[PDB]
């Protein structure tokens, strides 16, 4: 029922941005993350799903950020680090709640995170 | 719990499905296989102190059990082939490498 | 295994308006459709390609055919229309409708 993600990250290119996706509302451990990526004004893209029991972290390879999905379950806030930063990469991060049976399902996300990666500091 | 590697699926209702009663499954089984070992045993599931002797009889079970797959299966009832790539990461000689730079 | 939106449609009020998405090759029978307001996080309209989440509009259905999915909408309001999103499932990358922005004349 809640998502709620860590605030617009500006970095420079080849920098590393991690985002937190934090749960609340709804159980952690039973459904996983999938992490979903809007480049302004162009289609939703889906970066990967995240296991809460596990380190279950698919990542699709049409861009590549070295990303790692990491889920910390105290705080039920599963990460996204986005590295190797690019220009593109800029866009808003959304995180999506997913089954933990293989069903797969976005009912409730985060709010989005916006990115900019570029060399122009804000 | 400590293995490093996969858990790929898809969809095998384009191909496996049939009527194929040759899949099967462990439906019971009287504990967790250690890691990656496989459990073979055709023997009866003894549910009663009562033996069966290799008959079937009151709570007398066959533990393995098939899938009975449906042509018409949905995406529920599809099988799943499911790959699991067993590796220990480091600490012995590269077999799968990388493709070096 | 990727999937094709038409990336526009406009339509008037009350009139029927049908959204495709065509996948390349194989297609799986669950679909996942989303309508994205400006600015706004997609909600998720269509589930299984064949049902809706609860509380969505009866005008919000889904369906397949093939290899197309379709977003199907009757009767619309004014305030219906927005970015209109179908999910893949399975095929390893969930891969997620270009997108369509709906217009809805007549104002």
């Amino acid at each position: 029922v809640q998502l709620v993600q860590s605030g617009a990250e500006v970095k420079k290119p080849g920098a590393t941005v991690k985002i937190s996706c934090k749960v609340s509302g709804y159980s952690f451990s039973n459904y996983y993350i999938h992490w979903v990526k809007q480049a302004p004004g162009k289609s939703l893209e889906w970066i990967g799903y995240i296991d809460p029991f596990n380190g279950g972290t698919s990542d699709n390879l049409k861009f590549k950020g070295a990303a790692t999905l990491t889920a910390d379950t105290s705080t039920d806030t599963a990460y996204m680090e986005l590295s190797s930063l690019r220009s593109e990469d800029t866009a808003v991060y959304y995180c999506a709640r997913s089954e933990y049976d293989p069903y797969y399902v976005m009912d409730y996300w985060g709010q989005g995170t916006t990115v900019t990666v570029s060399s122009a500091s804000t | 719990d400590d293995f490093t590697g996969c858990v790929i699926a898809w969809n095998s209702n384009n191909l496996d499905s049939k009527g194929n009663y040759n899949y099967l499954y462990r439906l019971f089984r009287k504990s967790n296989l250690k890691p990656f070992e496989r459990d073979i045993s055709t023997e009866i599931y003894q549910a009663g102190s009562t033996p069966c002797n290799g008959v079937e009889g009151f709570n007398c079970y066959f533990p393995l059990q098939s899938y009975g797959f449906q042509p018409t299966n949905g995406v529920g009832y599809q099988p799943y082939r499911v790959v699991v790539l067993s590796f220990e990461l480091l600490h012995a000689p590269a077999t799968v490498c990388g493709p070096k730079k | 295994i990727v999937l094709t939106q038409s990336p526009f449609q406009s339509v008037s009020p009350k009139e029927k308006v049908t959204i495709t998405c065509r996948a390349s090759q194989s297609i799986s029978s669950n679909l996942h459709w989303y309508q994205q307001k400006p600015d706004q996080s997609p909600k998720l309209l269509i589930k299984y390609a064949s049902q809706s989440i609860s509380g969505i509009p009866s005008r919000f259905s889904g369906s397949g055919s093939g290899t197309d999915f379709t977003l199907t909408i009757n009767s619309l309001e004014a305030e219906d229309f927005g970015i209109y999103f179908c999910q893949q499932t399975n095929f390893w990358p969930y891969i997620f409708g270009q997108g369509t922005k709906l217009e809805i004349l007549k104002r």
